């Protein structure tokens, strides 16, 4: 059980049973003594999982079209930085088949259904496999564990059929996510100070590591 | 719901509603019939 | 001892059931009224939480959520001010021509004749001139369009919603534990470093990126619509660099400690910008930066979870000496137990602060085109004086409520408090003497001057031309400030404030902003009046606190409560022995003191400061420098101040200022109305009511809620409330009509 | 590098880091009165009880001393 | 009220300016401005920084009353 | 009159309020503010929702059908928004007073029915006519149910009444839809429909 910056508070509750546990909570945020909304340790674990997964997707998709745009078959009209995609209009914008606000309403609808039902599995497990949902209900009954509902939709290949491999793959998902969150954070700060996109920034550091934007600390759009 | 109607029946709230209606009424009357020191219709 | 987030879930159920049960909080009031007195008690006890329950945790939760309610109201009020600035203001026209246009942010409907109050404020705009000062703030913040004001009003409304939500949330869902509130080191660490520090730093950020540049384009005469938007200065650093070249570096001088190169937009010049008459925005941004550093440092003093730092209890206990015994031992237990104690200290310091703000904002006008807007300046000074004085009287009230309710030497003892209580007679006797001495040797000098002037002996008066009482000490002080820049402040270019340094008169739009304020026998006499009035207020309030428990007249006084009318006609008569009645009596003296202060301000500023200046530099003050020779006599205050300067408010009928005439007379009316309550007593009124009740029973229209005269205490409270409202609003109308007409 | 400011910054910094490191400075595990030993509860791989909280503290103190000294050196000569 | 009434009606009669009472006595600001304020002018100047006159004894007394009254409070 | 515990709710997973058991037609468990929390107010509001639903269905017809036909080469009917300004065979006010009299009669008798069920079923002139309905809000009789589709078994009446209430809810939303559209856009609703069908990604709320 490797421990990183543990404390007497942290080791009082961080048991090692939680996937990815290194006994690290110097602020005692997962302390089970005082518990109201959103300071439940369970909620913080499910939150680290969800933030981690979304951060994997974003860490990939933010740098992907730039890289493929460097040397690849993607049209350079569509190969941009993540922040010039139209996400941030003053950083850059692109005209899609929609006005980017209708895109936002649409995505908030779809994410509306997915996220609302996900939450209903958190608040009442298995409640999403009962009311008529044009089928699909069976995979929406959940595994009893909200972060890991599995079933046919979310775990069709059923990796980690034994508890050992599932626990190792959970440790893996946790560290993968903790890496991806720091990744997208790095995209934020790099694109903030550098402004050329994360991969082009890395390349500015490749041919010339002596570049080292740290000491420069210059910023332009 | 029943308790809320009860609260809305309490003295200060009924008073604000009542006098607010009365004020709107008197204001509009002085809007269509301004000035007037007398009852002119006799 | 491990500081952490602590709450409880769903302590109180959200329901309208107790909305429908008036007085639900009190076991007696909840039974409903048998008499009309019930109706008053329901309102007097509504916020007295520690009378509703004895559980400290419940009280703390009520207090916390209530603070959320207050902040919600404040954000709704700011939303109102910004929205009226966007939708019903002439702020853009004023933004073009500030020295001419009058700021107006309220427009009235044409219903009953009242549209006359929509006066000519300039910019082709009819409305009510505002003295709050929001135009100078918005200009100092770089705000140009009404749209920006709209966005600020919407954000303010959203934050009102968030604060209200958090109040409901932390009373009904996640309500902090009592240990959470008592974590004082955590709270002080987060309010010093987090709230004040990061707030000041954030504001310095907005100023260096928005306020400074946009104000550079405004001062350079650029049209506000042609000024680049504030974020264009963040994007293209060439705009800023053209205005402020240092921004070409890329904050490398900050990390390399080359900070002197930032002397471009971070400055210690001091004084006033002669174009705007306000303080240099470079000095102000630099100021907020320094303050940010100081508070960020101050927020690491107290130990929490990592062993480094201070425990406050340790610091208290170490501080004791041969005169004070074990003093400070026990104060950590009192200040983490009694809400009224904390509220007492915080009211004292917050009111004292508000008064200091009142001085510093006139003597160092922080916003552009604020100094020359005399209506706004007079309004601000007077306003903050009133807030301060009220808050201080409150501090006395809650020191008294602590003494009566939370003081217990058998449980939470303190040596200093015990010793004070053990020579309260000496303290109050000496304060009494000082008050008499100050009365004679401040006001009696005025009476001396009136009598000598009436007898035809002006050479026997106390005057700059007869018997001089020069404020030598203050004069020496302002001289030292005048000499400070270059000597004891070599970084300071000019004087700290133009009231100190000779010369360097600042004028904007022909009107003066600040010049050196003279000091003489008149100022001496007035200042001793202020000393006198303050000392008598302190006497009444401190006497109220120290004898709240007991006295030689009433040994068991604490058993009668904090707020009680008397202990009867015996012992010679014991009316107004309660600490509450000492707060009642002290309110009148706070009114007296603050009244003379603001009269001193208006009089002195119109006589020796404000006025118009010639093209060749000849200054004509609003009044003819008549402070030195006319204020040294009570007749001069009656004649050359009240009788003279009231002409505007009694001549306001038929103009847009006529509302101030109406409020003049009406405030006189409510003030005289208070004398009915203050001079009489409820026995008479209850008997009269007996006859009126007879008349109603005769016609079958007597109410079941039996009519009762007000309580003795309520008689006093009504009385002092109307006295204060009438006097203060009278001076309000007087001031605003006067300074809006002649300013 | 690129300045003598670096020498004074690593000087005050590393001097305060050394102070809080071994002894003769109120570390997280050493409380002072007018240096008593106490437990922070926060574990550290370093065997001498010099923790991360005290690492941050001694660094920032070395920067307060360092920036104050360098600004006292440049604004004089 | 009785004596304010009498003295204002007569002081306007004696000046040939009866109209001033007739028009100004119907609103209270008229009483405050055109009776008390207006007729205090010579009184309050019975003595001033520029000298005295026979009205000083009435100026002094005028304040004396203001003082005694207020002391009563 | 049949409780329905496992009915599909508006918020799957949520618990329906205890005053909504599934007996009412169109009961999806939706009353988050407890507006029908007491039985009296729920009764009243059932009548309300019913009348609003029917008026909104007639209105949805009167807006959408004539706007749609006149949009084609079929009719000349003007815009529903501005139909009040038109000059008909007499002034609109006197038409409105006519309306208040006759509609006042109908609504008055419906009123007497809600406050005193059954007391209003007889013709005050020709008593042999009468009305067949036994439920408030579904009067029946030859006038209001000539085809008899309204007097039937439970579960069939629940099916049909559920259809009526759902159609009426949709129609309320649609009438207010054409309202806020005509205020926001400058055309009739069918032009909003076509303009949106041409470029749905763009021609939306955010084309303005
Ligand atoms: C459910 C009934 C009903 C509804 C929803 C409306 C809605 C409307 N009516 Mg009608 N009306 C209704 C009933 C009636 N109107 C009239 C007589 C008029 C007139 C005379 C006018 C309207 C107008 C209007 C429009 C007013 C514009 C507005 O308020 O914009 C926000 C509006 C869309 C006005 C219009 O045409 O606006 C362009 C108008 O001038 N209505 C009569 C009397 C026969 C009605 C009787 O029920
Ligand atoms: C949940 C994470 C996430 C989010 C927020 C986005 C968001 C977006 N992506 Mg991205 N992407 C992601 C993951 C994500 N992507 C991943 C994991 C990959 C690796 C395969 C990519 C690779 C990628 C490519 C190659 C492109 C985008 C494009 C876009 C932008 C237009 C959307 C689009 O393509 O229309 C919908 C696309 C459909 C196929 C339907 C948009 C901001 C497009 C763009 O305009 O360039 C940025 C485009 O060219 N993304
Ligand atoms: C850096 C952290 C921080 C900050 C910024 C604040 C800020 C504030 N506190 Mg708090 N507090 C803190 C930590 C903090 N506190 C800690 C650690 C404790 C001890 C456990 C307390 C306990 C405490 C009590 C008991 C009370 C306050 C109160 C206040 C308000 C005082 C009035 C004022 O200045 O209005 C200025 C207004 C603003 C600056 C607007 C910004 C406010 C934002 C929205 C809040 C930002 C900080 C917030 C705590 C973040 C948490 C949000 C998140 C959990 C969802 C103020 C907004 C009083 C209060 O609750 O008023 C309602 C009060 O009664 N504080
Ligand atoms: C103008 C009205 C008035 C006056 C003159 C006073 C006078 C005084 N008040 Mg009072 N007060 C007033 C209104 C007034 N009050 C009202 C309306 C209230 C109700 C809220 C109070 C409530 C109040 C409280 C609660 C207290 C006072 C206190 C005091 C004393 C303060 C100490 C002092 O200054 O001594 C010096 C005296 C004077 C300045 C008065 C003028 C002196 C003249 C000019 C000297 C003339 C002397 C001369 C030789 C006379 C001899 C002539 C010969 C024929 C006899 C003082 C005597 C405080 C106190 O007790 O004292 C410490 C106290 O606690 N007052
Ligand atoms: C007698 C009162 C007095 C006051 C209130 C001030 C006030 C001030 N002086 Mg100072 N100073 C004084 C006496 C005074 N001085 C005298 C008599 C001399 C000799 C003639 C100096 C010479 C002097 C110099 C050389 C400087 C100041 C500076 C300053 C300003 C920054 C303070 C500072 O340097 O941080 C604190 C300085 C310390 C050494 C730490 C001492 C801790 C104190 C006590 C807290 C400040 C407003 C600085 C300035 O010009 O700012 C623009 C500056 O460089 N003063
Ligand atoms: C041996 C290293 C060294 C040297 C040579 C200097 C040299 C200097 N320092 Mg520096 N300083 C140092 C280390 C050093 N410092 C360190 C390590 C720190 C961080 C702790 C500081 C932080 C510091 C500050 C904050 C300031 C200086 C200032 C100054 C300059 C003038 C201060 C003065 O004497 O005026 C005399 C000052 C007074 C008489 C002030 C008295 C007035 C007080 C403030 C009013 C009373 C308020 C009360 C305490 C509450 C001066 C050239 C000042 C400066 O920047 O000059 C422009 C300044 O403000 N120093
Ligand atoms: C699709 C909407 C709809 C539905 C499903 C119902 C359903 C029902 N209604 Mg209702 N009603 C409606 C619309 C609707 N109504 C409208 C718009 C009004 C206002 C005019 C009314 C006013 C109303 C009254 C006053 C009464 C009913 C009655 C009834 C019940 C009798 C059975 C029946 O005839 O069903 C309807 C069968 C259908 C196939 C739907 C009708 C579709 C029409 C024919 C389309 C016409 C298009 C248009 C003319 C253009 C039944 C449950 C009666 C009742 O309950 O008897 C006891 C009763 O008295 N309804
Ligand atoms: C501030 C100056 C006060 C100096 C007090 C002198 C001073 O500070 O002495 C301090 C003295 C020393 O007390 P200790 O040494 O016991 O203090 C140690 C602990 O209490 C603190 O850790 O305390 C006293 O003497 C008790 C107070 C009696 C003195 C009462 C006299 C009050 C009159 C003051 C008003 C006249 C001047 C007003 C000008 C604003
Ligand atoms: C949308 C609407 C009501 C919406 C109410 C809602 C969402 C309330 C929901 C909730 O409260 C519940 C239930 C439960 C609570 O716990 C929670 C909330 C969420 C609070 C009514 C519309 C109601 C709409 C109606 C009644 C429309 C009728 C139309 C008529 C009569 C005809 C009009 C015209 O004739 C003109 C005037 C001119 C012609 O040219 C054209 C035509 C159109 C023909
Ligand atoms: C634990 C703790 C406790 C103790 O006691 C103390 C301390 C230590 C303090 C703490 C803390 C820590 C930390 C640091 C944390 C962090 C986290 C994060 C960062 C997250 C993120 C997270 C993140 C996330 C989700 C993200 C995501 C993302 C995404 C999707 C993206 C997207 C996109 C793309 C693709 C592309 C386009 O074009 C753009 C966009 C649209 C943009
Ligand atoms: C473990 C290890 C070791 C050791 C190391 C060391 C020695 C470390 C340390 C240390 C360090 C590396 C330090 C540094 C630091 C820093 C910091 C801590 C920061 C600070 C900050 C801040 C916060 C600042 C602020 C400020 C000031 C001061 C004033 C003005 C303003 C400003 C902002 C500038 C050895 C080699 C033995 C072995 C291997 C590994
Ligand atoms: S007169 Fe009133 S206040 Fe005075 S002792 Fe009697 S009851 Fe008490
Ligand atoms: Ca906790």
């Amino acid at each position: 059980r490797p421990l990183w910056f543990a404390s007497k508070q942290s080791l009082s509750y961080l048991d090692g049973s939680l996937p990815g546990d290194y006994g690290f909570d110097p602020l005692g945020l997962s302390d089970p003594e005082g518990t109201g909304g959103f300071i439940e340790p369970r909620w913080l674990a499910y939150g680290e999982v969800i933030n981690g997964r979304f951060a994997m997707l974003g860490a990939v998709g933010a740098i992907a079209p730039e890289y493929l745009g460097k040397v690849g078959l993607i049209p350079q009209e569509t190969a941009l930085a993540w922040f010039q995609t139209g996400v941030i209009p003053p950083a850059g914008t692109y005209n899609y088949w929609a006005d980017n606000y209708t895109l936002f309403v649409l995505e908030m609808a779809l994410m509306g259904f997915a996220e609302h039902r996900r939450f209903q599995d958190w608040a009442k497990p298995g409640s999403m496999g009962k009311q008529y949902f044009l089928g699909l209900e069976k995979g929406f009954g959940g595994s009893g564990n909200p972060a890991y509902p599995g079933g046919p939709f979310f775990n069709p290949l059923g990796f980690g059929k034994d508890e050992k491999s599932l626990k190792e793959l959970k440790l893996k998902e946790v560290k993968n996510g903790r890496l991806a969150m720091l990744a997208i954070l790095g995209y934020f700060i790099q694109g903030l100070v550098t402004g050329v996109g994360p991969y082009q920034n890395l390349l500015d550091h490749v041919a010339d590591p002596v570049n080292n934007n740290v000491l420069t600390s210059l910023k332009f759009h | 719901m029943r308790d809320l109607k009860t609260y809305l029946s309490v003295a200060p709230v009924a008073s604000t509603l009542w006098f607010a209606a009365l004020a709107g009424l008197l204001i509009e009357i002085n809007r269509f019939f301004p000035d007037a020191l007398t009852f002119p219709f006799f | 001892p491990e500081v952490k987030i602590l709450v409880d879930r769903d302590p109180i159920k959200t329901s309208f059931e107790q909305w429908a049960k008036p007085g639900h909080f009190s076991r007696t009031i909840a039974k409903g009224p048998d008499t009309t007195t019930w109706i008053w008690n329901l309102h007097a006890d509504a916020h007295d939480f520690d009378s509703h329950t004895s559980d400290l945790e419940e009280i703390s939760r009520k207090v916390f959520s209530a603070h959320f309610g207050q902040l919600s109201i404040i954000f709704l009020w700011l939303s109102g001010m910004y929205f009226h600035g966007a939708r019903f203001s002439n702020y853009e026209a004023w933004l073009n021509d500030p020295t001419h246009i009058r700021p107006s942010a309220q427009v009235v409907w044409p219903i009953v004749g009242q549209e006359i109050l929509n006066g000519d404020v300039g910019g082709g705009f009819r409305g009510i001139q505002i003295t709050s000062g929001f135009f100078q703030i918005w200009r100092a913040s770089g705000i140009t369009s009404e749209l920006q004001l709209y966005c600020t009003a919407i954000g303010a409304l959203v934050f009102a919603a968030l604060m209200l939500f958090a109040g409901w949330f932390h009373y009904h869902k996640a309500a902090p534990k009592l240990v959470w509130f008592q974590d004082v080191e955590s709270m002080l660490n987060h309010h010093l470093a987090g709230l004040l520090g990061l707030g000041s730093l954030s504001w310095a950020g907005h100023q260096v990126h928005v306020s400074l540049p946009i104000n550079q384009f405004l001062n350079a005469g650029v049209d506000p619509k042609e000024i680049p938007l504030p974020h264009e200065f963040i994007l293209n650093r060439d705009l800023l660099a053209q205005l402020y070249p240092s921004f070409a570096e890329g904050a490398t001088p900050f990390f390399t400690l080359n900070w002197s190169k930032y002397a471009d937009f971070l400055t210690f010049r001091g004084g006033l910008d002669p174009l705007t008459g306000g303080l240099w925005l470079t000095d102000i941004a630099h100021h907020h930066l320094a303050i940010a550093i100081l508070f960020l440092i101050a927020g690491h003093m107290y130990r929490t979870n990592w062993g480094i730092g201070h425990g406050i209890k340790d610091i208290l206990e170490a501080h004791k000496g041969p005169f004070t015994g074990q003093g400070h031992k026990g104060l950590y237990e009192i200040l983490t137990t009694s809400w009224h104690a904390q509220l007492s200290i915080n009211l004292a310091m917050l009111g004292s602060l508000t008064i200091i703000v009142a001085h510093h904002m006139y003597a160092m006008p922080p916003y552009p085109y604020l100094a020359t807007d005399y209506g706004t300046q007079l309004s601000l000074f007077t306003h903050h004086m009133w807030i301060g004085g009220f808050l201080i009287v409150g501090a006395a009230a809650h020191a008294a409520i602590f003494m009566v309710r939370d003081y217990d030497p058998t449980t939470r003892y303190n040596d200093l408090l015990d010793r004070v209580l053990r020579h309260r007679d000496a303290i109050i006797s000496h304060l009494n003497w000082v008050c008499i001495f100050l009365g004679f040797h401040s006001f009696g000098l005025y009476i001396h001057n009136d009598t000598m002037s009436a007898l035809g002996r002006p050479q026997d008066m106390f005057s700059d031309t007869a018997i001089q009482l020069q404020p030598v000490f203050a004069q020496w002080i302002q001289n030292t400030h005048a000499l400070a820049p270059g000597t004891t402040a070599p970084g300071a270019t000019t004087s700290t404030s133009l009231t100190w340094g000779g010369g360097d008169l600042v004028s904007v739009g022909g009107k003066v902003a600040l010049l050196p304020i003279p000091l003489g026998t008149a100022d001496f006499l007035v200042h001793h009046i202020h000393a006198f009035t303050i000392h008598v207020t302190v006497l009444i309030l401190l006497k109220g606190v120290l004898f709240a428990r007991s006295s030689r007249l009433i040994p068991d006084k604490a058993n009668l409560g904090f707020r009680f009318p008397c202990d009867g006609p015996g012992r010679g008569g014991t009316c107004q022995v309660s600490a509450w009645d000492h707060v009642f009596l002290g309110l009148f003296w706070m009114y007296n003191a603050i009244s003379v202060v603001i009269f001193h301000f208006s009089w002195k500023m119109q006589s020796d400061v404000w006025g118009s200046i010639n093209d060749q530099g000849v200054v004509t003050h609003i009044t003819g420098g008549n402070f030195a020779q006319s204020s040294i006599t009570i007749n001069g205050w009656l004649r050359d101040f009240l009788w003279a300067q009231a002409s505007q408010v009694i001549q306001s009928y038929g103009s847009s200022l006529s509302a101030y005439g109406l409020f003049f007379l009406g405030a006189h009316f409510v003030w005289a109305f208070s004398l009915m309550f203050l001079f009489s007593g409820r026995g008479y009124w209850q008997e009269l009511i007996e006859s009126i009740v007879w008349a109603h029973n005769k016609l079958k229209v007597a109410p079941a809620t039996q009519p009762r005269a007000l309580s003795i205490v309520q008689g006093r409270a009504v009385g002092v409330t109307h006295y204060l409202l009438g006097g203060i609003a009278t001076t309000w109308a007087f001031f605003l009509a006067r300074i809006i007409a002649v300013g | 590098i690129g300045s003598p400011t670096n020498l004074i910054m690593v000087t005050s910094t590393s001097l305060m880091l050394f102070a809080g490191r071994f002894g003769l400075a109120p570390s997280a595990n050493r409380k002072a009165t007018a240096l008593e030993a106490r437990d922070s509860g926060l574990q550290t791989g370093d065997p001498a009880g010099f923790t991360l909280a005290d690492t941050l503290a001694c660094g920032v103190v070395g920067h307060i001393i360092g920036v104050g000294v360098v600004l006292g050196l440049k604004n004089i000569g | 009220w009785v004596t304010f009434y009498w003295h204002w009606k007569h002081i306007t009669l004696w000046q040939g300016n009866v109209s001033q009472f007739n028009e100004s006595s119907t609103y209270l600001m008229g009483w405050l401005r055109d009776y008390l304020w207006l007729n205090s002018s010579q009184l309050i100047n019975g003595y001033n920084p520029f000298g005295m006159n026979s009205l000083s004894v009435w100026a002094w007394m005028f304040l004396f009353g203001h003082l005694v009254w207020a002391t009563g409070f | 009159t049949v409780a329905e515990p496992d009915r599909p709710l508006w918020f799957p997973g949520s618990t329906p309020p205890p005053w909504l058991d599934g007996s009412l037609p169109g009961d999806f468990g939706f009353d988050p503010l407890g507006l029908g929390s007491d039985p009296e107010s729920l009764r009243w509001n059932v009548q309300a929702e019913l009348v609003h639903s029917r008026w909104a269905m007639l209105g949805a017809a009167g807006i959408f059908i004539p706007e749609f036909l006149t949009k084609l080469g079929i009719l000349n009917t003007p815009s529903w928004y501005t139909a009040g300004e038109q000059e008909y065979f007499t002034d609109t006010t006197t038409l409105f007073i006519v309306e208040l009299v006759f509609i006042g009669w109908a609504e008055g008798r419906r009123w007497a029915d809600i406050l005193n069920p059954g007391c209003v079923n007889t013709d005050p002139i020709f008593p042999n006519n009468k009305l067949t309905g036994t439920d408030v809000g579904y009067p029946g009789g030859l006038w209001f149910d000539p085809l008899g589709w309204g007097s039937a078994s439970p579960q069939k009446l629940k099916e049909l009444r559920t259809k009526e209430i759902k159609n009426g809810r949709l129609a309320m939303l649609a009438v207010m839809g054409a309202w806020f559209q005509h205020i926001y856009t400058g055309t009739g609703p069918i032009d909003n429909l076509f303009a949106h069908l041409a470029d749905p990604g763009h021609a939306t709320i955010f084309a303005a």
